[PDB]
């Protein structure tokens, strides 16, 4: 309801901070092979299990989070222990479809 | 009403900036 650039930049911040948290304080997986924890600036990655999806809930920042609660972004961790690319140069891929903000 | 729809798209645009990798950048 209410629109804040300001209140949506600190609760990212906020969001951050614990991410940093998480990032620093997770135990590190149960070995050896997985992909690597990371917070890409939208959304706190977990550490991944090799050949499975990824899903996140949606960052509690966005301004419309209370309308996809149930809603998920995606990466894939390769059965190799990395992030699924695209091509040589790519970020990760990442499919925040379920966290967009429209209706439709 | 005006300003507060055009605060509602610099919010977008913010979201976007992350969304493209933020500080990073
Ligand atoms: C190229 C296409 C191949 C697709 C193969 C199968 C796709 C794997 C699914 C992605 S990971 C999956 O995400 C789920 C959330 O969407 C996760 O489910 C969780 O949240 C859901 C909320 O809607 C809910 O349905 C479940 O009860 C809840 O456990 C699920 O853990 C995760 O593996």
């Amino acid at each position: 309801a209410t629109v804040s650039l300001w209140e949506t930049v600190q609760k990212w911040r906020e969001y951050r901070r614990q991410c940093q948290r998480s990032l620093t304080e997770d135990p590190p997986p149960a070995t050896d092979l997985f992909c690597n924890r990371t917070f890409d600036e939208y959304a706190c990655w977990p550490d991944g299990e090799p050949g499975s999806f990824v899903n996140v809930s949606c960052p509690w920042y966005l301004p419309w989070a209370s309308s996809v609660p149930q809603g998920h972004v995606y990466r894939f961790c390769t059965a190799e222990g990395l992030w699924l690319q695209k091509d040589n140069s790519s970020l990760p891929w990442r499919d925040l479809s379920e966290c967009e903000e429209s209706k439709r | 009403d005006l300003s507060k729809q055009m605060e509602e798209e610099a919010v977008r645009l913010f979201i976007e900036w992350l969304k493209n990798g933020g500080p990073s950048s």
